[PDB]
């Protein structure tokens, strides 16, 4: 025995996942016709 | 969480002896594996008239 090389698949089980965010997410237009439009109030 | 992983061990290492006060040292492997336990729901519902808590 002088060839028993342990390997990444051997240890992979131990090693945790990561995750990250910073490129979730999205921008929004506002509403044309409230941006352009007269605003009048109503009951 | 929904689900969880365990590790576990898969293969065991081993020892030698040494011929005198020199010869080759030998080699050994540590091996690991996954198992899972999963999430699901027990419940029950009960009525009862209003008055009849009161």
């Amino acid at each position: 025995p002088y060839n028993n090389l342990t390997s990444r698949t051997d240890a992979q089980a131990l090693i945790p996942e990561e995750v990250s965010k910073e490129m979730l997410g999205k921008a929004t237009e506002q509403s044309a016709v409230l941006q352009q439009f007269r605003r009048i109030p109503v009951g | 969480r929904n689900q969880v992983r365990f590790p576990v061990l898969s293969a065991l290492p081993v020892a030698y002896w040494v011929n005198g006060d020199t010869g080759l040292k030998q080699t050994t492997e540590i091996n690991w594996t996954n198992k899972y336990l999963n999430i699901e729901e027990i419940a029950t519902i009960v009525p009862v008239p209003d008055n009849v808590l009161a």
